[PDB]
This record gives structure tokens, C-alpha cells and sequence, in this order.
RNA sequence: UAAGCGCGCCGCCUGGGGAGUACGGCCGCAAGGCUGAAACUCAAAGGAAUUGACGGGGGCCCGCACAAGCGGUGGAGCAUGUGGUUUAAUUCGAAGCAACGCGAAGAACCUUACCAGGCCUUGACAUGCUAGGGAACCCGGGUGAAAGCCUGGGGUGCCCCGCGAGGGGAGCCCUAGCACAGGUGCUGCAUGGCCGUCGUCAGCUCGUGCCGUGAGGUGUUGGGUUAAGUCCCGCAACGAGCGCAACCCCCGCCGUUAGUUGCCAGCGGUUCGGCCGGGCACUCUAACGGGACUGCCCGCGAAAGCGGGAGGAAGGAGGGGACGACGUCUGGUCAGCAUGGCCCUUACGGCCUGGGCGACACACGUGCUACAAUGCCCACUACAAAGCGAUGCCACCCGGCAACGGGGAGCUAAUCGCAAAAAGGUGGGCCCAGUUCGGAUUGGGGUCUGCAACCCGACCCCUGAAGCCGGAAUCGCUAGUAAUCGCGGAUCAGCCAUGCCGCG
């Protein structure tokens, strides 16, 4: 029990909110509750997409949604049918009108996000996690990051004994608070469980 | 430098020390970028670990010896004194006259015998 | 502690005979940092050293002080199985503190109802030469002697 | 008893005191703060996110 | 003075145990010696060196570890969590430190996972298929403790054949059927995630080189120094990484920007409270900056550093946070959530009314209030900070001894409110007493929240318990700390908060 989330230690200094609006008590409680099912129903329609972030900013009270993605053509469609869809959808279960951007995420293997979706999604398809592991941080490192950091959790290769097979190139300073540390954390859900995977991206400084 | 301008006091306390070290410990050993064709020691027994080396990598060894030094480990010996400043400035002298000799535009004896104790 | 030898605060004088050995005193007769209290009954003490005797409040309060002081104490040391009491210097601050401590600590035993009164009163005895301060001083140097024969471990 | 206990929470009854917190996410009842209708778990998960706008870790 | 290189000759070994035993034989006064098996049994026994861990081994070194102190706990009442007992149930988990005012930042019903009883089943919730009806919605009628079961009505916007008959129609809702839902049921050794903990301890590693048959070692053993594997020196190593530190926030000095709702120094006016003019200077507010670095001086030292000094608001890490290395603990959590597997299907699911989690012969942890005179009561008078509030904070009247109730401004809040800060200071009362100490317990009469305070709420108003400083033991703290005094908040209708997190 330890290790703060490179993300929350961040914040005001180095590395921004997900959600950037205002509102007062009385408010924040259901634009809080809408922002969540706005996330969570992107969340698993943009699985395909590989999605990064779900920027969410908020004004005269309309809502403007930045989905970041590796893929904008999954989001998009063929002359854009998908994102029709997808534009109506958040509609339908927001009472409201919602502006749905992409934004294609430029180097994918340093969304700390998007590599470590790219590992649990290789751990789901029966993949030696070990080599996928080092990999994926080859890959990190290839494109330039200063250092990366990748952790599968435990049940790799389905084992009885749950473990944690972690793997690292170049710096990741977690202490260090002008860093740059993107992090990133998905499940795999397998036949036997889930394992969680956790890649640190280390970009640069100030 | 222009940088030095700027860089936080712990960065020029860091910096120089490491520097001065650098320059103290490298101030020869700098001019060569590629491994030597011989090297020339005065007590090879008293440097052995560089004797051992150069054997190592089949670089010859040249060294001035004495009586306490092991002439086997030693390709080109100057079996004499290696302690008496005055032995080994002989040596080290005549032995780089004939280097530059050899390399084209014979000199002077530079400095050497600062104040021979 | 392990590795330094502590700096001794320096307390800030008294406001009145601008003694640093007042605000000491004053300091031990303080309880839940009610201080002006404690100086406030430090101070009617020295006006009841008055009315009982035309001396300074201040000399005889340096008198007691100097009366309370002790030479020797037993100092716990141990051996590995029993432990003997073993007898040893004091230091001048611990000797200050020490006496300090026994005055507050004695003028509260006595049975007199104001605290000023028991101050003042213990304070009287002491440079007199005998209150209950002064036992405790005398049985502390009654307890070194008592076992002078150990003063060959004097740590 | 959860997932109609999660629901039982969100219709309203007889008598308005039968009502209570309950979280957003987590169905947890308790340590539920009313300002974002959150558990006290969900709120440090998301905090951390940086999907709770303009919550910060506090130090003084 | 070989365990090297060789020749001669002797002696001895052939896995461990059984066992130097048995049998036999020889020797011995005896004790016993010598010679010396097997059955059976084990899958090893074992040498040396390596990394650890450990020591009632050593050296060096640290931490409120002891010591020095100051105040507590252990005793008393009570509050609270726990063991246990009990119960129909007293749901469940946490178990030395690191479980026990812990999950719980709010148990009368709700919560709620338990008990009893009354009720429901494609279900309180989801996705979808078939079908007669109904197709939104909304209202009462019985029977009930309520759920529920039974009931009878008001009454179709919409796509659309249309100028209509009449007729297609998608939302949506009930009936039955099908898939399915539901499970706080089990497993924290199947898990993720998050947390505790050793420990903010000073460590844990790597790349190449070099050493070693090898595990591995060096680097990172040594000397100095530091809060620190911090730095220096040295050295078969030269570097690097995770940690340390720094970058982030608060507090301390000052500057620039800004001048209302905040401030009021000098004016002018004045129903006194900055109330009006003025003004932003100071105080503040809050955003950006400056400022400390052993930089300077003296001494010691090879250096790093140390002792001291000056200046400075501030030094020698200025004071506090945030921050927790490789790993440990088969640590904690399937009951926050997620999750593999196991299990329940007119019930282990779901709804209700009531009870229970509040039980009490005991035991323990953490607390509160105390035992009093450095005190207690009453009057009067001050000086904070950080928060909170427009179905809420409530000024101010009035009635009431009072809780509170009637009125009723202001405040989307640097505006108005909670707000009295308490300890302190000044008066007075008490006069050492189980008391004008202490406020347990109990009787009554009230108030408020809420459908409802019997189990079980808080508050107000008229009995007065134990307790005279606590055994063995045991805890906290090194400075604005401890000690003491109040204030605010989250949760929250209310509150069992004496808890928690904060503020001074
Ligand atoms: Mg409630
Ligand atoms: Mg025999
Ligand atoms: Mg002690
Ligand atoms: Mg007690
Ligand atoms: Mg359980
Ligand atoms: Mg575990
Ligand atoms: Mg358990
Ligand atoms: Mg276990
Ligand atoms: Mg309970
Ligand atoms: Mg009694
Ligand atoms: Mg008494």
C-alpha cells in the first residue's frame, strides 16, 4: 500500500484535469453525474477507437467533449455515420447538446493509456506476458520517451499464484513533481481473473 | 557559456567539482581515442593493474624497470632505476627526443628539472 | 540525545528585577501555560517577603535558591543482575533545576490555603536554611553517603 | 442485498426521512459526501483522475 | 618443513544410518580393548565456499528507544469500540506492534447485510424475443401493520389510409410464455484495485570492465563528513538507475500588480464605531515575484565539512506539509468497487410492518468528566483563526426561568448570519468540608426533529452516586512541541460526537 497516482500527485503542476468546469454546490453534484455517464458510455463504445482521454469542458451551460483517440476513423465511420450515431447517443441519455470532438492522440505509444490498453489487450488474447511486457517498452522507448515503465499484476499465464512481472527502461522519477509521468491502467479480464497492467510513461522535464 | 548565465547554484557547485575531478584524472588520457599501439611505464610492478591490461588486449608494454619488477611481463624493458627522478627524466627525455626525431622536427630538452630536489 | 549535547534555552528575563533565574522559578510554578497566574503569584509572593521581614524578595529568593542547591546525588547505574545507587557530582544547571523544582514542589505540599503565601513562606524557610525543599535536598545527599562505598563508579 | 438496495434509494417513499445518501458509482451507503455525490472511495479514485474539476491534493 | 613434480614400500577408503553394535575369536583381574559383519532402513549423508537471516557475538552509528523532564493511562463515574456471555436476532468484517472512538465522515423506521411474522414472483433493476388485451398518464373503493391482493373510474397527444367510415402506428404501461435478471451466499492462499506495515529507515539495483570453475564479488569493504549510498578522500573500477535531495503547497521578511464587500494615516464633515466625503497609504485579501547560497569573516581540516562571528525577517535542511525505493508480511479488504471459481432460483432473490445490531455476571482498548483553592460559582469586561450557510445561516422584537415558539429584516454572502471564543482581566461569593469540589443516578414537568423517540434521540427546567490523585504495570511529547483553553467542519431530519479532520 503505496505509490501515490502519478496523475492526482500531478495536477496543478505539470499535468491537467480530464474535467475543466465550474460549478457551485448546488450544481457540480449532477454535471459530476453526467460527466461520469458521459465517460463511461465512451468508455466501452470507443474501445476499437483506443481512446486515451475524455476531455470534458463546460460553458453556458453546453457541453464540449474531446475524445482522444488512436484511431479517429473507428470513431468517425465512412463519411462519419459512427460519430452521427455516437453525437445522438450522448444526446439521447444527457438531456442536452453535446460537441463531440476526436482528436487523433499523434504518437499512441506514449499514451501511457493506450500502451497499457495495448498490453491487457495482448494478456486477454493468451500472450506471453513477459515478452509483451518488454515490448511495449521497447516500443515506448523507441519513440522517444526519456524512460517507461510497464507492470502486469498477477494470474500471468494463469498461474494459481498471483505475481506481478513489472519491467523498465530509462528514468521514471515518480518523486520528482516537474516530471511528466503520463500513466495508464487497464484490466485484463481473462478466464482466470483479472489482471491489472500499469505503464508509466516519463516524456521530459519542467 | 551563455547557459552559465543562467543553471541554479547547486548545478555550478556540482559542475565544477565534477569538472575539476574530470580534468584532474583525464588531462592525458584524452588525447587518445582509440587504444594505444604501446605503452610506456616506469614501474610496471608499481603498475601492474596497467601492465595487466595492455597484456591483455595484446598492446605492447614498454616500461623502465628495476629490480623489484617481473622483466617477463614486459615486451621492451629499460632494466634500471624507476625511483631516482633524475634516472627516469634520462629516460622519459632521450625516449621522447627519439619519438619526435622519428615523427620529423628534432628540439630541445623542454623543462624537466624544476628544482631536483 | 545521540548526537549532540542540546542547547540549554536561554529563558527571556523578568519583567520586574530583570532576573533570567526568576522566570525560571516562574516557569516551574506554571501549570497548563497559565503563566500570568504563575508570575502573578510569584510576584504577591515577594510582596508577603515584605510585609514579613524589610529584605528584597529577590536576595532571599536568591538565598533559598542557593540552600536547595545539592552537591551530590545518587545516579541509578547498573550492573547486569542487581542495581546499585550510585553517588556523583551535580552539575551547576541541574543543581538550579533541582532546586527550583523542590521549592514549587515543596511549597505545594505545605498546608497554608493561598499559593503566594506557600511560596513565599517556603521560600522564607529555605533560606533560613530549613524547609521541606531543604530535606529533600539533605535526604538526596543522605542518599550519596549512604552509599559513598559505591563512589568508585562514578559515570 | 445490493443491487435493489442501489435502486429502492433512488425512488422517493412515505415519509421524507426514509430517504438517504448512496453513492454514484459505488452503491455504498455510507461516507457518501452530499457536494458530489460520492463515496468516499470513489472520490479519491476519481480525484486522482483529475475528474473531480478542481480538486486537488491539499498540503499545508 | 608441499597438499607441487616424480620413484619405492607400507597402511587405509568405496553412500548414510544400523555400528565400532551383534556373533565368533584373541587379549585383559576388571573396566574394557582389538578383530568386525548382516537384516532392515533412508535418497541422501557429506566437504568447501556464496547470499542472507539470526545471536543472551564485536565495532561504529541512529530514532521520544532509554535517560532528563512535563503531563497522562491502569483506580472512580460515564462515553465508546472489543472479548465474552446472552438472545429469536443480538448481521458482517478488523486480532500484537500494524484489530479494539477501526470499515461506520451520523443504526429509532431508512440505513440493514440479522430475527420474527405478513407478502412478491420475469421479479426492485438490465438486454431482447412471442402474443389476445392494454397500449403514456392520473384518480379514488375495499381488505390489511404495511407491503400486497382485489377494485372502479377519469381517458389516447402520436406516425398515419383521410375531407371521413374506419384503419395502419411508434413510444409507453399492465397479463401470460420465453430467454434472463437478483444474491452484503463462499473463497482476500484463485484475483485486480486500493490500503496497512517494516520505514521517510538509507537503502535496492543496473550497464560495461575487472576477480572467481561457480553461486557470487567489486562498484556499494576503508578514512572522514551528513538528516541521507549527502558530500569528500581513497580504491579495479568508470558510469547509471529506483530511492535521498531538489522541482510542488503552507508558515515566516519584503517588493510589484489590484482598492470592494476589506483597511482608515493625514483631511472635511458626523445621528461615534469608517457613518459620508475623500484616499489605498498602512492592515488585509491574492496573484506574480524577490530573498539564504556556509555567499561573506575568523578558526580547525588534505577535502567534504565543522566551531564561531557578522550582516539579515529568516540560516547552516528557517518551521510545517505533500511525497514512501527493490521488496517484506501467503498482512488487510470478494461487505465500497471490480473480478476467476464455487454455490442459491415460489428463494440464499424481492417488498413490508415490528424487533435487533443499543442485550449485561463479567474482562480489555481508546476517550471524556473529575477528586478541587494555581480551584469552584456569579456578574461584568476583552483579544482569535479556520470553516459553514438562500427550503439554509438567521440579525432584531416579543412570550416564555428556559429549551424553544410566535413575528421578522439581512445574506446568491471579504456585504448578512451562525458568533458567545474560551482560558484571560476586573468585581464579588465559597473558606478546606465529600464541600458552592464532582455531576453519576433517579423522579417529575417542558421543548425540538420526525409518519413515529416503548425498546432507543437530543435539549431545557426543579435528586446529588463514586471519586481525597489511583497496584503490578503502562502511554504521549524535544518548542510554539507538551500541557491547557475554547472555535469550525464533514456525515447529518434529529443524534447518542466525550469520536474524527481542522482552526486558532
Ligand atoms: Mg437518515
Ligand atoms: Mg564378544
Ligand atoms: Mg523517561
Ligand atoms: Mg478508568
Ligand atoms: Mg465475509
Ligand atoms: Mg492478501
Ligand atoms: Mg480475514
Ligand atoms: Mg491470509
Ligand atoms: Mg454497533
Ligand atoms: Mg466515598
Ligand atoms: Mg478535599
Amino acid at each position: 500500500g503505496n505509490k501515490i497516482h502519478p496523475i492526482g500527485f500531478r495536477l496543478g503542476i505539470t499535468r491537467d484535469w480530464e474535467s475543466r468546469w465550474y460549478a457551485g454546490k448546488k450544481q457540480y453534484r449532477h454535471l459530476l453525474l453526467e460527466d461520469q455517464r458521459i465517460r463511461g458510455l465512451l468508455e466501452k463504445e470507443l474501445y476499437s477507437a483506443g481512446l486515451a482521454r475524455v476531455d470534458i469542458e463546460r460553458a453556458a451551460d453546453n457541453v464540449a467533449v474531446t475524445v482522444h483517440v488512436a484511431k479517429p476513423g473507428v470513431v468517425i465511420g465512412r463519411g462519419g455515420e459512427r460519430i452521427r450515431v455516437l453525437r445522438e447517443e450522448l444526446a439521447k441519455l444527457t438531456g442536452k447538446n453535446v460537441a463531440l470532438n476526436v482528436q487523433e492522440v499523434q504518437n499512441p505509444n506514449l499514451s501511457a493509456p493506450l500502451v497499457a490498453q495495448r498490453v491487457a489487450e495482448q494478456i486477454e488474447r493468451r500472450f506471453a506476458v513477459r515478452r509483451a511486457i518488454k515490448q511495449a517498452v521497447q516500443r515506448v522507448m523507441e519513440s522517444g520517451a526519456k524512460g517507461a515503465k510497464v507492470i502486469v499484476s498477477g494470474r500471468i499465464g494463469g498461474a494459481e499464484q498471483a505475481r506481478t512481472e513489472w519491467a523498465a527502461q530509462g528514468r521514471v522519477p515518480l518523486h520528482t513533481l516537474r516530471a511528466n509521468i503520463d500513466y495508464g491502467f487497464a484490466l485484463a479480464r481473462t478466464t482466470y481473473g483479472v489482471l491489472g497492467v500499469k505503464a508509466y510513461i516519463f516524456l521530459g522535464e519542467v | 557559456s551563455p547557459e552559465i548565465e543562467e543553471r541554479p547554484k547547486k548545478e555550478q557547485v556540482r559542475l565544477k567539482h565534477e569538472l575539476e575531478r574530470l580534468q584532474k584524472y583525464l588531462s592525458g588520457f584524452r588525447l587518445l581515442k582509440r587504444l594505444p599501439d604501446a605503452i610506456f611505464v616506469v614501474d610496471p610492478t608499481k603498475e601492474a593493474i596497467a601492465v595487466r591490461e595492455a597484456r591483455k588486449l595484446f598492446i605492447p608494454v614498454i616500461a623502465l624497470a628495476d629490480t623489484d619488477s617481473d622483466p617477463d611481463l614486459v615486451d621492451y624493458i629499460i632494466p634500471g632505476n624507476d625511483d631516482a627522478i633524475r634516472s627516469i627524466q634520462l629516460i622519459l627525455s632521450r625516449a621522447v627526443d627519439l619519438i619526435i626525431q622519428a615523427r620529423g622536427g628534432v628540439v630541445e630538452p623542454s623543462p624537466s628539472y624544476a628544482l631536483v630536489q | 540525545a545521540r548526537r549532540r549535547r542540546a542547547e540549554v534555552r536561554q529563558l527571556q528575563p523578568d519583567l520586574v528585577y530583570g532576573d533570567v533565574l526568576v522566570t525560571a522559578f516562574i516557569n516551574k510554578i506554571m501549570r497548563d501555560g497559565k503563566k500570568n497566574l504563575a508570575a502573578r503569584i510569584f510576584y504577591d509572593a515577594c510582596k508577603i517577603i515584605q510585609e514579613k521581614t524589610g529584605q528584597e524578595p529577590l536576595k532571599v529568593f536568591k538565598q533559598a535558591v542557593e540552600n536547595v542547591k545539592p552537591r551530590m546525588e545518587v545516579r541509578s547505574r547498573r550492573v547486569g543482575g542487581a542495581n546499585y545507587q550510585v553517588p556523583m557530582e551535580v552539575s551547576p544547571r541541574r543543581q538550579q533545576s533541582l532546586a527550583l523544582r523542590w521549592l514549587v514542589q515543596a511549597a505545594n505540599q505545605r498546608p497554608e490555603r493561598r499559593a503566594a503565601v506557600r511560596i513565599a513562606h517556603e521560600l522564607m524557610d529555605a533560606a533560613e536554611g530549613k524547609g521541606g525543599a531543604v530535606k529533600k535536598k539533605e535526604d538526596v545527599e543522605r542518599m550519596a553517603e549512604a552509599n559513598r562505598a559505591y563512589a568508585h563508579y562514578r559515570w | 442485498a445490493r443491487k435493489a438496495l442501489i435502486e429502492k434509494a433512488k425512488r422517493t417513499p412515505k415519509f421524507k426521512v426514509r430517504a438517504y445518501t448512496r453513492c454514484v458509482r459505488c452503491g455504498r451507503a455510507r461516507s457518501v459526501y452530499r457536494f458530489f455525490g460520492l463515496c468516499r472511495i470513489c472520490l479519491r479514485e476519481l480525484a486522482h483522475k483529475g475528474q473531480l474539476p478542481g480538486v486537488r491534493k491539499a498540503s499545508w
